[PDB]
């Protein structure tokens, strides 16, 4: 059974600028007879099934724009993008069909690196309807910021009763978006009449709240 | 079907079925078999010309075949022609290298005129062939005597 | 083989090539020897059980078969009828595995 | 130019035996299948035995099997039928008969294109006797012989206009009548050798 | 074993008219791969052998006069004679060559059909010869008549004692010819010294004697 | 042209069975191998299943083999898969997927080179549970909904530019929950048929 | 044999001369019967277990040793191939002194 | 080596080794041995013509050679050249008597033209066959339409 | 066969076309590849126990048999031959009901 | 009889008798027969031109034949005639399409002179061949260099 | 050019063994059958051995069958005849032989084309004596010598014309005599190794 | 086992005119096949080895003059030298290579005919160095005489102490040489002061001493 494994798992890089993709075979896929190395490459954009880039590691599929590359032979091979550009952005993975089982690598994500944006912060209490449901949850939304990375009741801090969902890059402006959602029964909530969110980034010069 | 193959035992005559091999059948040397060339007027074809130019017609879009037979039978009737159009030009071709006349002949019919060759190549309208020098033709050649007849294709009995 | 031709002569007066003697002296060199129409040897087969007619009438019932055939080849000339002949009768008996007892197989054990 | 004699038959008492021939002219045996055909007096034909060029295949009809044996030679150009314990049912002519070309023992069968003379062939118990001539005036009666045929003219082959030779009738002794007339008659009876000629 | 049926048996048929005549196998003639009826006809006149006219039922052998044709397959086939004229004048057999034992029709006999014509008539006493024999015939010659049919001592009429013999039809006039024999011992014979012999005839108005 | 309907799918205990089907549009299944793929929530691709084209050389991955039967309809032009005994570990997205002509089950394979829509396939004990709709005010929140997917889309597919849908979130609860914002909206929850328009 | 070619159709939309049904009346006669571009039937084989696309590869391989072969020969038009491969189809099998029990033998004894 | 001959048994394909001879390959007819010409535009080569043309050059001191191949497959791209030199003499050859033109095209490329005839006869730089009526020749022919392909040999199953 | 001839050259040195390694790289192709002077390889073969003054004299016996065979054919130029001698070969062993303890049989049962 | 086949075991020979068949003899392979093409001048023929002239003559009246030999040996002396009579018209034919010269001539005797062309084509007094490339012909090609041999056919040993 | 340069030989004992070697020039030993020819002193020529260019086709001739082994080295392109239990009849002249190229083993022979230089055998008790050089006055008396052979020459190869030299005799003593006369003589002994000038 | 036999074993004749030298086979060396008689001769001159001449029977070997010839077939056969002149002096052999083993025939001696010529006679008395081995051996030289037959101590004849040795024919003169060579002991020689030799020859009238 071959293990293939690609590195870096995460990238990311600047739109116009290059970025290469490691796969490594457990075995050798070179065929001896075709002197082919079989293995192929793939792009998965989010909520999208893979799209083929590459087969016997050098041979662009048709459609495939000219920016994409791969090469190598044997156990190491690269897939390459020169300039970026944003229709670039999704998971590529390799794939080895030398020999049975087939295999996939454990796949890169690939980024795009923008300048640094600073989130638009919005809070949301909660609506009368969750109300009548004897539950309250209290939103908080991260808009269009980058980079990914960034992180109070009655002046008291919460632990293990909320949890944050990110979107993916944005396929235009490249921003992230952020919602934090904070979950306590409805007689916890009428305890205290203030809610309040703190957010710190490095976007900012310093916290906004 | 394939070509039909006659199997010889004695003085009688089998037709060897592909389905159905008999193993009584010898074949020792390449020898034994034989590929045998007979005339049309064994089977009682009128021999005049007029009724066999009624056999023979024009045709263009179906290219010339030959095969070869190894031996043939003594004719009392052949043909010749040597036949043009209107303006003076051959409709028959000539003669390719290697295709002699019929070798034995006891009257040769020597043939001339001119009519509308509606075709390239003068063939059978039976289905029979031109039997020439060892050499079955499906097209009438220029000025080299012929006879009409057909093949049949032999295994001898052990000799 | 049943002969359907309306008339069929029984006596069969052929030539051929293939000679029984080699041996006239130097005639086999073709400098000298026979020219174009003294090659040939003639002999008489005789309507025995019907067997000129019968082949008469196999040569009558080949030639649709013949005429298909020399349709496909493109070949102008074909001489290897005989010898392909000679080998479907080879692959015929001996394609082939060989089950002696079975058919479609010719061996004895004695 | 192409025909057939026969020769032999006769008359043979019943068991006894006899030996046709038949010899061809203008062709070869070798080439067709032979046969004998006979016929009954004044019935139909019904075939005897036929015998292939080689030889080889060999029929009989049934009513005959066992009896007769047919035989032939290709290099002598003729045909024979040997019949032995023949009976009163036999009685009859007997024909030397060519096959067609296409006839072979082990195939179809072909037509009878050629056919012999015929010989009389005669089985009784009764010895041959000569005939009695009585003049008719015209005509003349011959009466009381056996067995047939016998043969009529009139003046050595001369008078042959207004003549009208009767088929012969077998009487109740058991012997051959027969009147021949005109509007002197030469009698020929070969069985007995015996000629005659009547005024 | 084939039995092969004719009719009519007996066929009169006036100068240049035409005439048929049927032929019935047992069993079917018809040969599967020839599709040629296996089947013959053969022209026998009196004291002749007989000829060959059709074979494979509708053929012509070389030498037949146009005017025989044959035709028919499997079971049923007919000969048939348009203008008969003279010469054709024989008994006609049909024969199948099929399978063996090869059989023969019961034959049919073609005739003449003809202008009536009144019989001849002669009488002949018995000889000198013959009476020095023991015997006596009597003979009665009816001479040149059509058609076939048509049938004393001291005014006594006689039974038994006599036979007759009639001749083929003539070739040429197509009229029949009879003879009468009426055979008695020489001592009957003497006993009477009148010999009346009475003719009757439908070519005949009334009875000659 | 060229594609891969897929149908089948959904909730199901453990233990139970489903059938996925899919079918093909643009070409003809005797041509091409055609294979399973699934892919884990948020995990990579991982080989299920292959089937030749004259369904002679089928294969199965080693975590699979009994549990699952590959088939295929050439005529139909379809390919499905029947799993049986499913687990937590089978709860997946399968796609459909066909293999380059080059690839035999006697020799050498070859890659996919045309993936299927997917079908999502969840394994769970838990029953299906529809969404609880709370406005934001923007944006809506759907709340402890079971199982995945749902849709979203604002004033029926006319909000678009600045629309941002969150991925789903499992709670505590073992129910789903999603937030979507925007600077009425369409949400639609398949696994239970439950359409809901909150403004 | 692997396909190692860029591309590889599938479909194998075909075109021969050898029929199937020689009874269509007289059209067997050269007078009459197809033109030279009539002659011939078509069909349709799929890429049944990569089976085409593997005759593609073997006709890429055959290349080299079938350009040779005619290097070697002097005659402008070769026919003779198949049969030759049909000779030593025989030879290999028959050659030949044929032990049953041993291989390179093609005998059971039942 | 000697020519590949590939076996077929239902749909799988295997080569024929000469050390290893395999019982269970079974030929009982000369009719079961097939020779298919299969043609390049099936292997993803441009069809283009300036991108044929390239494909395509002149030598001399290689006399032209050809074989015969019994089934070929149906052509999307043809061609057919006419071409001369400066001095207006044709440099390609007239198809000798047999030769027809490829008998399926659905476009066929008619190229006229002139340039620098360095050869005798127009051969095929990658190898490959111009593949005419039954026949694959190592060179092109005068205004006869063809194909370029390869051809194979098999051995069909048991029919 | 015995050389009756009156001089016989011992030393064969020869040319054939048939060669040993087909991986000169692309020489295979006709475009490349050697001129009509350059397709041949060459050889040298000693005369070990008269094997050459043998072939010498066979060469000159065959003549005869070849001149007429020649004769009867009717084609120009003749490569049927050595295919013609492999068919004989095998008809002469396989033709054919093969007894196994009898002669003209090669079997043997181990 | 047939052509005569010889049969090489090590480095002994043998002929192939039909009526009495080997067993130890093995063919496993058409490329084990070769048909050898062997010079004259390797009998202590005089290689003088004008002595091989008198082996050479004309005659009508019979075509001329050709084979094809695989292997032929290296020649001290070749020869090559173009000939004329009187007239200034040639009496020897061109070499057909395929007929090369001889591959390997230490000396070639380039022939020319005029006389009487006697027949239509040159053959062999003594029954020997004109070898050329590949091919023994029964006659002399017009301005192609050619080596007067014999041919011989063998089942070589097991390779 | 072409020629045969042979080795060994000389004295040896009754059951003694020697080992004649020959050496070819201008011709390759594998196209030829090599074979030994023996001259006694004053008699015919016998044949002795013969061997095939594969060395598989070996004869000996009856005489000597058992006794002597004949070997070659085609590479080294020589021949060689090892001889054991040599005795006084095997005393002769023996010569390297090359046989026609037409020669096989499992056929007909062929005519012995080219003969070597030859090399004296000598079998005999008596042990090796040097000449005693007497004068005559022309010439000398070469006296009391064993084995053969002595060659005679005068003043170095100079005088030659009216030279002559009488062939050796053997003597009642075992050791042979010679007289060379003319009308300093060079004698030469070498199995011996002595060379004297006499003057 | 073949054996040749030569005939004549010896023969002179004349410059110029012709000489034949037969062999006979013990059986036919014949060769039904090729037709070819399997016989081989060869020249042998003094001192050196066989030279080819003929083979099969009647054909020249390279190099060996016109005037040599062989002829004949199956058992008789004969080698002819027309002109005989000076080089042709030699021994010539037959030899059969038809089956082995190979056998020779016994030789025949060529040699030349040539006008009688008369000996010239020498003596050489012993040597000093001789008498110092205590024997004496007179010398008594023939030279250049024709031909090779011709055959006293104080006047007393010896017997068994002597012995003669004769050249070959020279090859120039065609003239043989011959040395007589007497033995004894040195005490006999010293017994005796006359030492006188006797020549007695066909080409001298009388004997000299």
């Amino acid at each position: 059974e071959l293990v293939m494994t690609q590195s870096p798992d995460s990238l990311a890089v600047s739109l116009g600028e290059r970025a290469t993709i490691n796969c490594k075979s457990s075995q050798s896929v070179l065929y001896s007879s075709n002197n082919k190395s079989y293995l192929a490459w793939y792009q998965q954009k989010p909520g999208q099934p893979p799209k083929l880039l590459i087969y016997w590691a050098s041979t662009r599929e048709s459609g495939v724009p000219d920016r994409f590359s791969g090469s190598g032979s044997g156990t190491d091979f690269t897939l390459t993008i020169s300039s970026l550009q944003a229709e670039d952005v999704a998971v590529y993975y390799c794939q080895q069909y030398y020999s049975a089982p087939l295999t996939f690598g454990g796949g890169t994500k690939v980024e795009i690196k923008r300048t640094v944006a600073a989130p638009s912060v919005f809070i949301f209490p909660p609506s009368d309807e969750q109300l009548k449901s004897g539950t309250a949850s209290v939103v908080c939304l991260l808009n269009n910021f980058y980079p990914r990375e960034a992180k109070k009741v009655d002046n008291a801090l919460q632990s293990g009763n909320s949890q944050e969902s990110v979107t993916e890059q944005d396929s235009k402006d490249s921003t992230y978006s952020l919602s934090s959602t904070l979950t306590l029964s409805k007689a916890d909530y009428e305890k205290h009449k203030v809610y309040a969110c703190e957010v710190t980034h490095q976007g900012l010069r310093s916290p906004v709240t | 079907r394939s070509i039909p193959l006659g199997v010889i035992h004695n003085s009688t005559l089998q037709v060897s079925d592909v389905d159905k091999l008999v193993c009584r059948d010898k074949l020792s040397s390449t020898n034994q078999l034989r590929s045998v060339g007979l005339n049309l007027e064994g089977n009682g074809v009128a021999t005049d010309v007029p009724s066999a130019t009624k056999r023979w017609g024009f045709r263009s879009g179906v290219p010339p075949k030959v095969v070869n037979y190894e031996a043939g039978e003594w004719a009392e009737n052949c043909y010749n022609l040597e036949i043009k159009k209107p303006d003076g030009s051959e409709c028959l071709p000539a003669a390719p290298d290697g295709i002699r006349g019929f070798p034995r002949c006891r009257y040769v019919h020597k043939v001339s005129g001119t009519g509308p060759c509606a075709g390239d190549f003068a063939f059978h309208k039976e289905g029979a062939f031109f039997l020439y020098d060892r050499l079955a033709s499906t097209v009438i050649y220029r000025g080299t005597t012929f006879a009409e007849g057909v093949v049949a294709f032999l295994i001898l009995p052990q000799a | 083989i049943v002969n359907a031709q309306p008339k069929c002569n029984p006596n069969l007066h052929y030539w051929t090539t293939q000679d029984e003697g080699a041996a006239i002296g130097l005639a086999w060199i073709p400098y000298f020897g026979p020219a174009a129409e003294g090659i040939y040897t003639e002999g008489l087969m005789h309507n025995q059980d019907g067997l000129i007619c019968g082949l008469r009438q196999l040569a009558n019932e080949t030639t649709q078969a013949l005429q298909l055939f020399l349709r496909a080849t493109t070949e102008l000339r074909t001489f290897s009828i005989l010898n392909r002949k000679a080998i479907d009768f080879l692959l015929q008996r001996w394609g082939g595995t060989c089950h002696i007892l079975g058919p479609d197989c010719c061996i004895e054990p004695h | 130019e192409v025909q057939l004699l026969e020769s032999g038959g006769g008359l043979v008492k019943p068991g006894g035996s006899l030996r046709l021939s038949c010899a061809a002219s203008g062709f070869t045996l070798i080439n067709y299948r032979m046969n004998w055909v006979r016929q009954a007096p004044g019935k139909g034909l019904e075939w005897v035995s036929s015998i292939s060029s080689s030889s080889s295949y060999i029929h009989y009809a049934d009513s005959v099997k066992g009896r007769f044996t047919i035989s032939r030679d290709n290099a002598e150009n003729s045909l024979y039928l040997q019949m032995n314990s023949l009976r009163a049912e036999d009685t009859a002519v007997y024909y030397c008969v060519r096959e067609g070309p296409r006839a072979t023992g082990y195939s179809m069968a072909d037509v009878f294109d050629i056919w012999g003379q015929g010989t009389m062939v005669t089985v009784s118990s009764a010895s041959t006797k000569g005939p009695s001539v009585f003049p008719l005036a015209l005509g003349c009666l011959v009466k009381d012989y056996f067995p047939e045929p016998v043969t009529v003219s009139w003046n050595s082959g001369a008078l042959t206009s207004g003549v009208h030779t009767f088929p012969a009738v077998l009487q109740s002794s058991g012997l051959y009548s027969l009147s021949s007339v005109v509007t002197i008659c030469n009698v020929n009876h070969k069985p007995s050798n015996t000629k005659v000629d009547k005024k």
